[PDB]
């Protein structure tokens, strides 16, 4: 098959920015009768690819000029001038002038902004819950910048893993920030065998870990 | 151009599943469409296509188990998948192959339809409240299997200030939260309920956030 690489594989860019993707074909994508069809598709998070460069460079009347594409043979790039928010998401390169048809990993488009510190919250398990015999804790690290996040749960002042799932949203388009969940779940019986429960993250914004606890008692 | 595909679900390995791309905005038989899916680790890859003159093709990966197909009149695309593999789990969308009188190349993406083939059963999820100038309240919805489930906030009405974390698997259950953030007058003043749908299960689940006592 013909393999669609994509450089670079990440990119933070600032607003009023331009940002610059390529991609490169393992081969020519000079179909036989003259024309390229390598193509730029742009997922925004939660949503479906949409078409913004076809043939190299027709912009798929539906995006603006400032969606730049070129290229030739197997070397091809996108470039997107005066960056705003709602260019986050990921980008994809495709071909189509063979088949099978194949596209490239992607390339994810970020926004620079300024730090920002998280709302962390926590929430003791529900009433509901524990009538079930399970007990979960959660916590939020809501619109925080940079991506980088460190969480650490503590049960009664012991760092605790087992049981604790974790999930990152993607970049908001609204405010460039980002936001995490975490959920430490355990039996209603080990619960009710402890005292304290914390969350700590650990982020660029405070020098000390930002600390999120309750006591069951 | 609407493309909506549908009839995504749960199937046990060695299953079949039919899929359904309903199509409007265009003259619908005079264009080739195709399926693309893609994978969790987020992978786009092509699948199957038909041509406006009927002819089929596709990839090896797939030969002898997918069949697209169109019914023009209906105006709809089909994907006929039998021997599913786990490794068939996907997003599966319906693509146009646009460019009318020029080569191949996907126009217009669907909404995509979720499936799932394995062994785990489909498993209804519970719905626990999270709560405690501005109060963050949230919801767990946790064990249920498979993907995908809906949230939403006073049936829609909060949309800012919405946190939905994407669910993620421990054993053969899922699990995920959202959070939503209002001023602190807002509550408990105003009600604010989520409102979890599981098609896989059939079934919804409104939870109203009161204050604990
Ligand atoms: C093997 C095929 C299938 C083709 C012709 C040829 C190459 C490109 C395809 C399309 C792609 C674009 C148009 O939909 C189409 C109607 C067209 O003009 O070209 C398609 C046609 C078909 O399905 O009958």
């Amino acid at each position: 098959d013909v393999v669609m690489t994509q450089t670079p594989l990440s990119l933070s860019v600032s607003l009023g920015d331009q940002a610059s993707i390529s991609c490169r074909s393992s081969q020519s994508l000079v179909h036989s009768n003259g024309n390229t069809y390598l193509h730029w598709y742009l997922q925004k998070p939660g949503q479906s690819p949409k078409l913004l460069i076809y043939k190299v460079s027709s912009r798929f009347s539906g995006f603006p000029d400032r969606f730049s594409g070129s290229g030739s043979g197997t070397d091809f790039t996108l470039k997107i001038s005066r960056v705003e928010a709602e260019d986050l998401g990921v980008y994809f390169c495709s071909q189509s002038t063979h088949v099978p048809f194949t596209f490239g990993s992607g390339t994810k488009l970020e926004i620079k902004r300024a730090d920002a510190g998280p709302t962390v919250s926590s929430f003791p398990p529900s009433s509901e819950q524990l009538t079930s015999g399970g007990a979960s804790v959660v916590c939020f690290l809501n619109n925080f910048y940079p991506k980088d996040i460190n969480v650490k749960w503590k049960i009664d002042g012991s760092e605790r893993q087992n049981g604790v799932l974790n999930s990152w949203t993607d970049q908001d388009s609204k405010d460039s920030t980002y936001s995490m969940s975490s959920t430490l779940t355990l039996t209603k019986d080990e619960y009710e065998r402890h005292a304290s429960y914390t969350c700590e993250a650990a982020h660029k914004t405070s020098t000390s870990p930002i600390a999120k606890s309750f006591n069951r008692a | 151009v609407m493309l909506v595909e549908s009839g995504g679900g749960l199937v046990k390995p060695g299953g079949s599943l039919k899929l359904s791309c309903a199509a409007s905005g265009f003259t619908f038989s005079s264009y080739a469409m195709s399926w693309v899916r893609q994978t969790p680790e987020r992978r786009l890859e092509w699948v199957a296509t038909i041509t406006t003159r009927g002819y089929t093709f596709y990839p090896d990966s797939v030969k002898g188990r997918f069949t697209v197909s169109r019914d023009n009149a209906r105006n709809t695309l089909n994907l006929q998948m039998s021997s599913l593999r786990s490794e068939d789990t996907a997003m599966f969308y319906c693509t146009r192959e646009g460019l009318l009188l020029d080569y191949f190349t996907m126009d217009y993406w669907g909404q995509g339809t979720s499936v799932t083939v394995s062994s785990a059963k489909t498993t209804p999820p519970s719905v626990y409240p999270l709560a405690p100038s501005m109060v963050t309240l949230g919801c767990l919805v946790k064990g249920y299997f498979p993907e995908p489930v809906t949230v939403t906030w006073n049936s829609g009405s909060l949309s800012s200030g919405v946190h939905t974390f994407p669910a993620v698997l421990q054993s053969d259950l899922y699990t995920l939260s959202s959070s939503v953030t209002v001023p602190s007058s807002s509550r408990p003043s105003e009600t604010v309920t989520c409102n979890v749908a599981h098609p896989a299960s059939s079934t919804k689940v409104d939870k109203k956030i009161v204050p604990a006592d």
